[PDB]
């Protein structure tokens, strides 16, 4: 499967373990215990 | 700064490059903080 | 924008690693003197 | 009890040797040390 | 050692077997006297029979409306936090711990005419506002729920109103005991949202919250807990609800030291004032119109009101959320841990 | 809850003896903390507690402190610990005493405010074993913290722009080494002294030229007059035409409205430009005045 990108995204991101969509996410990084799950995933504002 | 213009351009470009910044309206009790991220990956943020 | 201007940084952070001592203690380094267990009650959620 | 002392201490003496050395040098005598040390105080604590 | 009160009452907002022992209850002043107050507090330039509209059309769908004039005794007097939480459901930011909480109060209380009661009595909460008789000295803090007895129509309500609310024997039940217990739509720790400490002696506040926009206006009610004494929890509240305090502060409505300081200024004596003359006192003394009028009050941009009803004298307050079954369905709530109930129930209100 | 709320303050145990020697005397003094525990340690109220970013409070930080903080009194000081009793949350405290820390002599009944240390210097322990230098507030009559509280709230503001008591005068030391506080001070004053102004408020200010003359009618009148720096000016120097027609006059009362909402703002003014009474002396038995360092017996308001 094929998935768009810009042509100037950097190549040390592959050259690791790295994620498709250029973002982390998931619940092993929810820090707490009611933390916007879904803000990790989606929410632009906020840093990686 | 002499003029208050200055500064909030200042504390605006400064914020744009950089995600430790008190991005708060003045709180009352506490003195400054940043926010509170969503989440967190390789432990704790050393500053530079 | 990517312009040098004529002045240099020497950037400075300090890091926090966690490690496992090791101890050698002399026999009888301490003399480690007792007291007496003096017990008082306090009130709680509604017993002692 | 314990808990009526105000500061118990440990003395201390230690007596030095020491070496003739015919001259020129400057001639020595005996040297005798007293040291004093003084205690200090904890406690603990559990609950039910 | 605590205290206990006892008062028999009507059985319209307030059910006493459905309800979990250890809720808190509300008692309500007698409804005859809003319709004294708003004649003269009401603001000049609006009809004060709206209330009295709203208060006849409530009672009317409710129990045997008569003595609900002045000479009755008994009467409806006691309400329960989960019925005020109940009809004002829509102004609650946790949409879905308040929308359950409705629907169980709605479908538990075995009755059909509910739900044409609870429609009534938003709309009363909502006029009182209107008119500038708020909720706040019309209800105030009845003991937690003990113990009960109930006959047709008729309940007599037991409660605990001083000291440990734990240090009380409910034989009926369940361990013989009886702990605090409150609907989870209701409840905000402010220490939190203000980012505070956490181990310390906290206080529990009755919070009213005022919304001043005619004929769209709201009013909900909130048990806070807090690390800040009651001369500090305004300051608290102020900073948590700014969006309310400005928008209520606009949309709900001489130079003396100069001539003073200028010993060629116009002035007359102590020995010369008779004003009954028409120069003397107009003409020649400085004119100016006052004109205080449609100006910012204080009843007009009060926004919130509290007052602090117990006390939580733990290192950490420790608070639940277990889901329990309210007659038939099961509601979101949250068991207090060790409360002692102050009281002196004084309001403080915000600006 | 049923026995007094207990505090356990730990002293460190490699003081002087005259370090703690000092502490045995300082029995029946205030002391405050920012969370009530039962275990708190000396940190938590010497004068580390009440900084404000890194640096000594000033007369009007400190003030806002002793509000926002909880307040207890030390009871005894044995050579382990500290043991200390809360004042306003639970009513239980028999035999509750009170040392009066104060240039000036209590009298039974009065209430209790608490001060900041503005007559001179402190009198304040320096505890230099581990570095910490203790203050304790003071203990002054509420009918006389009203009047410093407004002599340094009206010198707040102349920046931003001696006291007499039982026949003796005194001279402040009060000082403002920042310019925060003084204007969140200043827009207190100023916003509880712009919610007394109503539209009834014009039917009051009609009758200056009648106290004027009902002040030289009478003789308790006439020395109000003296001091209303305003209304002395004013009577002889302003007009004002009829009032306008009340707008649904048949029905409401504007005075009772700004008469009625003028005693709240009355009531705070004291409680948020200063400190409120947290304590009465009630002397049962004992003597009647209490001079400079002599206990009292107080009841907790």
């Amino acid at each position: 499967e094929f998935v768009a990108m810009p042509v100037s995204t950097d190549l040390q991101y592959f050259r690791t373990a790295c994620n498709p969509r250029g973002r982390a996410s998931g619940m092993l990084y929810m820090g707490d215990r009611d933390a916007d799950i879904e803000a990790i995933m989606f929410d632009h504002t906020q840093s990686d | 700064m002499l003029h208050d213009n200055v500064t909030e351009s200042l504390r605006r470009i400064t914020a744009s490059g950089g995600r430790l910044n008190p991005t708060e309206p003045l709180p009352i009790f506490g003195g400054l903080r940043p926010a509170t991220s969503a989440g967190i990956a390789r432990g704790q943020a050393s500053v530079c | 924008t990517g312009f040098h201007p004529g002045i240099a940084f020497t950037v400075v952070r300090q890091d926090r690693f966690a490690t496992e001592q090791l101890l050698y203690a002399e026999r009888a380094s301490e003399s480690y003197f007792v007291g007496q267990i003096q017990v008082h009650h306090h009130d709680a959620i509604g017993g002692v | 009890e314990l808990a009526y002392v105000r500061d118990g201490v440990i003395q201390f003496e230690v007596q030095q040797p020491m070496i003739a050395r015919d001259g020129p040098h400057p001639v020595d005598q005996p040297v005798h040390n007293y040291m004093v040390k003084r205690i200090h105080k904890r406690s603990l604590s559990a609950a039910f | 050692t605590t205290q206990l009160i006892q008062q028999v009452s009507l059985t319209d907002f307030f059910r006493p077997d459905i309800e979990h022992a250890g809720s808190i209850v509300l008692i309500l002043r007698h409804p005859s006297d809003m319709i004294g107050e708003a004649n003269t507090l009401t603001q000049a330039g609006r009809d004060p029979d709206v209330l009295l509209e709203g208060l006849r059309n409530l009672f009317n769908a409710c129990t045997a409306p008569w003595t609900v004039g002045e000479g009755g005794g008994l009467r409806a007097y006691v309400t329960s936090l989960s019925f005020i939480a109940a009809c004002r459901a829509e102004e609650y930011t946790d949409k879905q711990a308040a929308d359950a909480n409705r629907t169980a109060i709605v479908s538990a209380y075995g009755c059909s005419r509910m739900e044409t009661r609870l429609i009534r009595f938003s709309e009363c909460l909502r006029a009182m506002v209107q008119c500038h008789v708020f909720p706040h000295r019309f209800i105030s803090f009845f003991g937690s729920l003990l113990e009960y007895t109930i006959q047709d129509n008729l309940c007599n309500i037991t409660a605990v109103a001083k000291g440990p609310q734990e240090a009380a024997r409910t034989d009926k039940t369940s361990t013989r005991r009886v702990t605090a217990n409150i609907p989870a739509c209701v409840f905000w720790d402010v220490d939190k949202d203000l980012h505070l400490s956490a181990d310390g002696l906290k206080h529990v506040f009755l919070v009213f919250v005022y919304t001043q926009r005619r004929q769209r206006e709201g009013v909900r009610l909130h048990l806070a807990l807090s690390q800040l004494n009651e001369q500090c929890f305004g300051r608290g509240i102020g900073f948590l609800l700014g969006r309310i305090r400005a928008e209520n502060a606009a949309w709900g409505t001489l130079p003396l030291v100069q001539l003073s300081n200028d010993p060629t200024s116009p002035r007359c004596s102590i020995g010369e004032i008779t004003g009954v003359n028409w120069n003397l006192a107009r003409q020649r003394l400085y004119q100016w119109t006052g004109d205080f009028r449609g100006l910012p009050t204080q009843l007009s941009c009060m926004y919130a009101a509290y007052t602090l009803i117990g006390t939580i004298p733990s290192e950490s307050v420790r608070y639940t959320r277990r889901m329990e079954r309210f007659g038939g369905y099961n509601v979101p709530t949250i068991w207090l841990e060790g409360v002692v109930w102050g009281g002196t129930n004084t309001w403080n209100e915000c600006y | 809850m049923a026995m007094p709320f207990e505090i356990e303050v730990l002293l460190p145990g490699e003081l002087s003896p005259a370090e703690t020697s000092a502490l045995q005397k300082c029995e029946g003094k205030i002391i405050t903390f920012s969370t009530l525990r039962h275990r708190a340690s000396l940190v938590d109220i010497a004068l580390s507690s009440y900084y404000i970013n890194g640096a000594p409070p000033d007369t009007l930080s400190l003030l806002e402190a002793y509000r926002m903080r909880f307040a207890a009194v030390i009871t005894r000081v044995i050579p382990g610990k500290l043991l200390a009793h809360a004042i306003g949350v639970g009513t239980p405290t028999p035999g509750l005493f009170i040392q009066n820390t104060s240039p000036v002599d209590l009298c039974n009944g009065d209430y209790i405010c608490l001060l900041p240390p503005v007559f001179g210097s402190a009198d304040s322990i320096r505890l230099d074993s581990v570095g910490l230098e203790i203050v304790f507030p003071l203990t002054i009559p509420q009918t006389l913290m009203r009047e410093i509280i407004a002599k340094v709230v009206a010198r707040a503001v102349e920046r931003t722009a001696v006291i007499c008591y039982n026949g003796r005068r005194y001279e402040l030391e009060t000082n403002l080494q920042h310019r925060d506080g003084s204007d969140a001070a200043i827009r207190t004053l100023v916003l509880n002294l712009m919610f007394s102004i109503n539209e009834g408020c014009l039917l009051l200010l009609a009758l200056i030229p009648t106290l004027l003359v009902q002040g030289a009618h009478d003789g308790y009148v006439n020395l109000l007059i003296q001091t209303a720096n305003c209304v002395r000016e004013t009577g002889q120097l302003i007009n004002i035409p009829p009032m306008p027609r009340i707008q649904d006059g048949h029905r409401r009362f504007p005075i009772y409205e700004t008469i009625s909402s003028w005693i709240s703002t009355s009531s705070r003014l004291g409680d948020t430009l200063g400190t409120r009474a947290i304590l009465r002396v009630c002397v049962f038995d004992g003597p009647s005045t209490v001079h400079p360092g002599d206990r009292t017996a107080v009841i907790q308001v």
